[PDB]
């Protein structure tokens, strides 16, 4: 099956424009209280998100200079230690993992 | 590329006409565009209008006082004898008293049931400064007008028709201006109402004081006419009835505008100013 | 198109012949050349039309501008403003003598579509037609099927 | 027709998307928090719920041994779940993980997810907190309570 | 003695007058070199223009979300309204409804709100009844409503509010709220401000017992359009900001012999902080209630 | 110009408050409506040929078997009847058809999830929403 | 080619008598040859037509076509482009008067068919065009009520002479 | 179905021509000041202290043997040339230069300027309208430095006369649109800036023009914009954390 006659630019305006083709506008959009960047309401901030994974990425390039290869995970429990901190009375008998920077502040030792 | 000339040039003139249309030059007095004598273009001015008019008098009926001071100014900057040039406002005074004077006595010895309010606004319309100046933009008045502004302002273009009729007044008197009058300012309200002209407010009360002047009693508005009460589209005829006798009848959409309409045609019965009245006469004085 | 053109209405430039009749035709302006086939009937109605013509005109101010040219022509400028531009390329005296004449007839107003070829500001004398023209009254005005004094 | 279907169909088959599950708990028990797409975690997070449950039985019994060592393609993660995570959870009986909505990536804008075992030892993320209840509407619902309580004990 | 249409002509006048005034004051043009300190934008200086300069335009340059959000300014420490001109280089904050401690914030609402309802106070009654504003109770947030107390003419003594009059009250409040109106603050000496309300008795009073607070003397004046008031502490910068308003019932206040003092009470949310149908009502039961500030 | 919902601006203290506020009215509303014959009750017509009265809105629970006395097996249908109540009345002259029509709702819902002209109607008639 | 939308920003206006009105600032930018569909660019430019300068750089941040990244860095380089070179005192203080996209320069390569057969397919590129005006947005209009359909109709009631007469 | 663009372009340096070329770029101009010129605190005191003023400059010239020495070598190349005229005709060009900047008029400011400064001047308001004016001057024109450069450093020779200028003038900047963007047009204000000349000695038609304005530390601040400005801070990425 071919077209018979061709479309009109009036016919294909109006297909093109219209209101369900078009972009519906966004009001779920919101404002970071920690960055002060954009958001959804329902997705986290991409800015505090990403701030925590190149942190994470620290720690697991440290696991792995301490396991030393692979199929070598513990069977104890693991904490991460800043400049300035030591053991704590509830961290004891842990695999401690330090790290060469300050803790940062959203970072809250538990 | 084809070889030829009159293509590519007959498409330079089209390509003209296009810019002058997307960017239209701004209008310019048509003294400084060629093709003009001032002095040429004066005496056809009154051979136009069959007027014998003094040219001494007329050139002076353009001049303006906004234009001699600006024309001072010009020479200081350059140093540069002297002019003895007169301002309009001399030849104005007379033209604007013998016009007012002239209208009033067409109009009250045409229409003597009209009140004097009703005489005056009409000659402050037909003196207007819309009027007037229309008058003057199709006479060719506004050309040989020596201004300092253009295009020339309105109020400057009202004083400088009067000039030309007091030139006119001392050439040739007031009979032969009278009719010039006649023939230019008072064919202005041919196919116009009395109302449109003299716009007043509340009609009906001043209906009851031409009525009290006449010792008649004063009217009763009865409806005489109705359709479509309750729809969105009414139509009334109220009636005014002095007496018990129908004087006035008028239209509208409410019983209020009907009424108003009905008082401002009664208003034109008891001036005459209907439009049955017969014509303005034109024909040559006996 | 009329559809694809514009159009006005019967009129006159104030009220033109109703107390007198002006001339609109003002300003005449001649561009002939000196040298030149296509002029050369512009030529002959230089000098022996064109100044009879200005006699029976004397309220039209006429130019003549003799100067090297292609296409003579020849514009008209009315009271109103307009002002209509024509060409007498290639054209006798006796067809430039029929020209200028009627540009000194026309009033200036656009030559479009005429709508009515008549034109009055008071149609009527007796009342215009409305629908309770022609229909009697009632006594006390009632409506069909009124009662009255209920 | 699908009235009830609770499984969804991925991968290229029945035993690809079990395939594919197994993957993304292995590397959930070994890193405790992965990103992946949106639809494939929420399927998966039932499983990562059912496998503590089976660490909670113990190394010692059969069946659940032979559940973590087909779900658990890494055997050094095997001691983990019963000597690291289920200890974790004793005093808890569900809620294990946390599910949470993340931009979506750049590649093929899809729908994205991280989801994290709940006790971990890396940096908080940013959960959403509920509006402080020092706020206007919250201050004249306290109100609010305190009458319907103190009439209450009148 | 001035009629009530032409009583409020001559209080603009005078308004504006030293709202002019002060304006000369200041040089043609000085710098302040203005310091945000936030979570968000930290370092960010603001080289604005004294006396003209408001803390609502500094929130310009940063973002549309900073205006719309910002309610109130915290300067040096100290709330600021986000339309108040800036005297002096210091550091800069912006308060929104959201926080974890919006305490002055909430204040400054619940003053705005009762602020508007005096403005509709002097317009319901006819003119022949005489409505003297007396002051708005500083009631805790907690209290469920916010008051303004008022007095009526003594032939309105026993004249109780129905609930189509209580009706018309908001319908007058929420077209107040439709014109979008700013909230202008005026610092000015109290001797100024007697002039002013030198024709209410009960303003005067109000007025005198702020300058004895401060050592300075200075009174703020806030009016929303023509009406103008006298009120504590800094406001909210537009009507829009209030979504939802009512007026709940109206108390008289004991001793009544002496005196008769009406008490308008009301309740209302922003649009940031929009309730549900349901919650609303439940809101509304409890301001109803007479309240008694502390 | 952003929408919202019910728990959007709630505290973590104020959600159960809420709910068990709402919870608690919903029960107050449907415990009283016991006693219609004491609550000014209108006028009870005997039964006339050509009558017909209401209905019920019941909510469908399941199949379940039935044995006859002669032996042969039925299969029902078990319909249970929840939050049934009468909503308003209209007359037939208002009704603009021969009968006159009774509305009746069923399965009490949520106020929080219904539109503001619906929530007033059931506000003055002192029940919850029907779905 | 053209390239007319980079000499607007260079027309110098005349100084402003002291009782005229402040004229609002217009600052013209684009950005040539983006591998992109302009009939698919043209939705993401419809989309923020008449937008803020901050509300438009909302919707573009959180939309998930490849157009939305190229137009938000536009809008990025014009807000700045505005306060530092054509003198706007506030950048949220912007509005998008004009959004619209353009055919750009495109390349032509061969598509392989079956039996031997070819199609020509085109690498398509595209042009963005903004147009930031300083001031508000202007207010949207209101919809059409049904007084102002009234108030019309019966203003062509009015309006209806009596035709193919005097 | 093999077309491309013509896309070849590549970025080369324009700071040197070709190498190896007998033609070289010839320089009417020098960069900066041969020898910097730091004028006393405290004269914007002396302006008021006009008798102090004179005294000051005819000594400092005198008792400046370098100054004085670079005068003999301006006469070695123009016969006729006082140093009491000068100063009456720096005021001309100054004037006459600042006079090119409200009609554009950049052919005949070269003639006025150096090379060197004609960028600092029409660079900034290329796309904006200035009225500029001069009122009245309070204090006569004083050469308080003249120093040439050293014999044939690319075998031209080139000479600088500082000139010290008090004066009202006139300063109205509108930007593109027209709108006021600084100064005021009706009152004038008083300026004090030392202006500094230049002419290529060896250049037969070589002439004294502009060169630079010399700006000393202890000058009052110029006057406000009347535009609000924002200063932004650190830009920070997600990793690094701000510091105070
Ligand atoms: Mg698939
Ligand atoms: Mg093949
Ligand atoms: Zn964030």
């Amino acid at each position: 099956a071919a077209p018979k006659n061709r479309r009109t630019i009036e016919v294909n305006r109006c297909r093109r424009r219209n209101p369900q083709k078009l972009i519906k506008v966004k009001n779920n959009i919101d404002v970071c209280p920690e960055c002060g960047h954009l958001k959804q309401k329902h997705v986290l901030c991409a800015y505090c998100y990403e701030k925590v994974c190149k942190e994470t990425a620290e720690i697991r390039r440290q696991i792995g200079k301490q396991e030393g290869g692979p199929f070598k995970a513990p069977t104890i429990e693991t904490v991460v230690l800043y400049t300035g901190e030591t053991p704590s009375e509830q961290d004891q008998g842990k695999r401690i993992i330090e790290r060469d920077r300050k803790r940062p502040s959203w970072f809250t030792q538990n | 590329v084809k070889k030829g000339f009159r293509a590519a040039f007959r498409f330079q003139k089209e390509l003209e006409r296009q810019r002058l249309l997307r960017c239209p030059p701004p209008p310019v007095r048509r003294s400084e565009k060629p093709n003009w004598d001032y002095h040429a273009e004066i005496q056809a001015f009154g051979h136009r209008l069959q007027e014998n008019f003094s040219l001494d008098l007329l050139k002076t009926a353009f001049v303006n006082s906004c234009y001699i001071k600006s024309e001072e100014a010009k020479r200081q900057q350059l140093g540069i004898v002297l002019l003895n040039l007169k301002s309009n406002q001399e030849l104005s005074e007379q033209g604007t008293s013998f016009s007012q004077t002239c209208l009033t006595q067409f109009l009250e010895d045409e229409y003597p049931d009209m009140p004097t309010e009703g005489i005056k606004n009409l000659v402050d319309f037909l003196t207007g400064e819309e009027v007037v100046c229309h008058v003057a933009r199709n006479l060719a008045v506004e050309q040989l007008t020596l201004s300092e502004e253009f295009p020339v302002p309105p109020a400057v273009l009202q004083q400088t028709f009067f000039a030309v009729i007091g030139a006119l007044l001392q050439s040739s008197g007031p009979e032969r201006t009278a009719l010039f009058i006649r023939d230019f300012l008072i064919t202005q309200m041919t196919g116009k109402e009395l109302f449109e002209m003299w716009k007043i407010i509340n009609p009906m009360g001043l209906l009851v004081e031409e009525l009290k002047k006449r010792n008649v009693s004063a009217p009763e508005s009865r409806l005489t006419r109705q359709s479509g009460g309750t729809t969105a589209l009414p139509l009334y005829f109220v009636g005014l009835y002095c007496d018990k006798k129908l004087i006035a009848e008028g239209p509208g959409e409410t019983v209020l505008v009907a009424e108003e309409e009905a008082a401002r045609v009664a208003l034109r019965k008891l001036y005459g100013f209907t439009e049955n009245r017969r014509p303005w006469n034109y024909s040559k004085p006996k | 198109t009329a559809r694809g053109t514009p159009s006005r209405f019967l009129a006159s430039v104030l009220h033109n012949g109703l107390g007198r009749y002006v001339q609109q035709l003002q300003r005449l302006s001649f561009s002939v050349s000196r040298d030149g086939a296509s002029s050369r009937g512009a030529r002959e109605f230089v000098e022996r039309e064109v100044i009879d013509f200005a006699r029976r005109n004397p309220g039209v101010v006429i130019y003549v501008n003799s100067r090297p040219c292609c296409v003579p022509r020849v514009v008209a400028e009315y009271l109103n403003g307009a002002v209509r531009e024509e060409s007498i390329h290639c054209k006798s005296v006796e067809e430039i003598s029929t020209l200028v004449q009627k540009l000194a007839d026309q009033s200036g107003l656009d030559v479009i579509r005429i709508r009515k070829p008549f034109h009055t500001d008071n149609p009527s004398i007796q009342g215009q037609w409305h629908p309770f023209t022609n229909k009697p009254t009632t006594f006390r005005g009632l409506r069909p099927r009124e009662v009255q004094d209920p | 027709i699908s009235h009830g279907r609770v499984f969804r169909r991925m991968g290229l088959g029945p035993e690809s998307r079990i395939h594919l599950l197994r993957n993304l708990l292995t590397g959930l028990v070994r890193h405790e928090r992965i990103e992946a797409p949106w639809a494939r975690v929420d399927e998966m997070r039932g499983y990562a719920e059912k496998l503590i449950d089976y660490g909670k039985l113990g190394d010692t019994n059969e069946r659940a041994m032979r559940m973590a060592d087909f779900w658990l393609t890494e055997k050094d993660l095997i001691p983990k779940l019963f000597q690291v995570l289920a200890p974790r959870y004793k005093d808890q009986t569900g809620g294990y993980t946390r599910m949470l909505q993340i931009p979506n990536r750049s590649l093929d804008r899809a729908k994205m997810a991280v989801i994290e075992y709940k006790g971990n030892c890396l940096p908080p993320l940013p959960l959403p907190r509920r509006d402080s209840h020092l706020t206007l509407l919250n201050q004249l619902l306290q109100g609010l309570r305190q009458d319907l309580r103190q009439s209450q004990e009148a | 003695q001035l009629s009530p249409t032409e009583l409020t002509e001559m209080r603009n006048d005078l308004f504006n007058k030293e709202k002019a005034r002060q304006l000369s004051l200041t040089p043609r043009t000085e710098k302040i070199e203005v310091k945000h300190v936030g979570k968000t934008d930290p370092g960010t200086v603001f080289v604005m223009n004294k006396n003209i300069s408001t803390p609502y335009s500094c929130a310009m340059h940063l973002s549309e979300w900073y205006c719309r959000k910002s309610i109130l300014a915290l300067v040096d420490g100290q709330p600021w309204d986000m339309y108040k001109p800036l005297t002096k280089s210091c550091e800069i904050k912006f308060l929104t409804f959201k926080d974890c401690d919006p305490g002055e914030v909430n204040k400054a609402y619940w003053r705005s709100c009762a602020m508007m309802m005096g403005c509709v106070i002097e317009r319901a009654f006819k003119d022949e009844y005489m409505v003297n504003l007396v002051r708005a109770p500083e009631v805790p947030v907690i209290s469920g409503a916010f008051c303004y107390d008022v007095v009526l003419d003594s032939k309105l003594d026993e004249w109780m509010p129905t609930k189509e009059n209580l009706r018309s009250f908001t319908k007058d409040a929420h077209a107040l709220i439709y014109k979008d109106l700013p909230f202008e603050t005026l610092e000015v000496e109290a001797k100024v401000a007697l002039e002013i309300f030198q024709h209410s008795k009960y303003k005067v009073d109000f007025i005198e017992e702020k300058a004895s607070q401060n050592p300075e003397r200075i009174v703020k004046l806030h009016r929303i359009g023509d009406f103008i008031d006298v009120s504590e502490g800094p406001l909210i910068p537009r009507t829009s900001i209030c979504f939802q308003y009512e007026v709940s019932a109206v108390h008289n206040l004991q001793p009544t012999q002496p005196s008769l003092i009406r008490r308008f009470q009301g309740v209302s949310l922003p649009v940031h902080l929009r309730a549900h149908f349901t919650i609303w009502d439940k809101l509304l039961e409890r301001s109803r209630k007479m309240v008694t500030e502390d | 110009k952003s929408g919202t919902w019910w728990d959007e601006h709630l505290s973590e203290e104020n959600v159960p408050f809420i709910k068990q506020l709402v919870s608690d009215e919903d029960k107050a509303q449907l415990a009283s409506k016991l006693c219609p014959l004491k609550d000014e009750p209108w006028p009870i017509h005997p039964w006339e040929p050509g009558s017909f009265r209401v209905g019920l809105i019941a909510l469908k629970l399941g199949m379940m078997p039935l044995w006859t006395k002669d032996g042969q097996k039925h299969v029902v249908t078990l319909l249970q009847v929840q939050d049934c109540h009468v909503l308003k009345y209209t007359s037939k002259e208002n009704c603009n058809g021969k009968m006159a029509t009774l509305s009746v709702g069923g399965k009490t819902v949520s106020r929080f999830r219904k539109a503001t002209s619906i929530l007033e109607f059931y506000r003055e008639l002192g029940l919850p929403p029907k779905q | 080619i053209s390239r007319k939308w980079e000499k607007k920003n260079k027309i110098v206006y005349p100084p402003q008598l002291p009782g005229e009105p402040r004229r609002p600032a217009e600052i013209y930018h684009c950005r040539r040859q983006i591998k992109y569909s302009k009939d698919k660019m043209w939705y993401l430019a419809k989309l923020i037509r008449g937008m803020s300068i901050d509300q438009a750089l909302a919707q573009l941040e959180f939309n998930d076509k490849k157009g939305a990244k190229i137009i938000k860095e536009v809008l990025l380089e014009a807000q700045d482009m505005a306060v530092r070179d054509h003198n706007v005192e506030f950048r949220s203080n912007l509005y998008i008067a004009e959004s619209t996209s353009g055919r750009g320069q495109c390349l032509k390569r061969i598509r392989y068919h079956g039996r031997g057969r070819f199609g020509i397919m085109e690498k398509v590129y595209c042009h963005y065009f903004v147009k930031l005006v300083e001031g508000p947005p202007p207010p949207p209009e209101p919809p059409k009520t049904a007084v102002a359909h009234a108030k019309e109709y019966i203003q062509q009631l009015r309006s209806r002479t009596i035709v193919h007469t005097l | 179905t093999e077309k491309e663009f013509m896309q070849h372009a590549r970025k080369a340096g324009l700071v040197i021509p070709p190498e190896k070329s007998d033609r070289s770029i010839h320089l009417a101009c020098t960069a900066g000041i041969f020898d910097a010129y730091v004028p006393p605190e405290g004269d914007a005191r002396i302006s008021s202290l006009s008798k102090e003023g004179l005294i000051e400059r005819t000594e400092r010239m005198k008792k400046t043997m370098a100054s004085q020495v670079s005068i003999r070598r301006i006469k070695d190349y123009d016969a006729n040339f006082k140093i009491k005229d000068f100063p009456e005709k720096a005021k001309d060009i100054f004037i006459e230069a600042h006079l090119c900047l409200n009609n554009s008029d950049h052919d005949r400011l070269h003639t006025l300027v150096t090379e060197h400064c004609f960028p600092d001047m029409t660079w900034d308001i290329k796309y904006k309208t200035v009225r500029w004016s001069f009122v009245e001057s309070l204090e006569p024109s004083h050469v308080v430095q003249v120093r040439c450069s050293s014999m044939m450093n690319q075998g031209n020779v080139y000479g600088q006369i500082t000139v010290r200028m008090h004066t009202r003038q006139t300063l109205a900047i509108y930007d593109r649109f027209g709108r006021l963007m600084y100064g005021q047009e009706d009152v004038p204000k008083d300026v004090l800036e030392y202006v500094v000349f230049e002419k290529q000695l060896t250049n037969p038609y070589g002439s004294w023009r502009m060169h630079t304005k010399i700006v000393p530390p202890w000058a009052p601040p110029k006057q406000p914009i009347l535009k609000t400005v924002m200063i932004p801070g650190p830009q920070l990425k997600p990793e690094e954390e701000y510091e105070e």
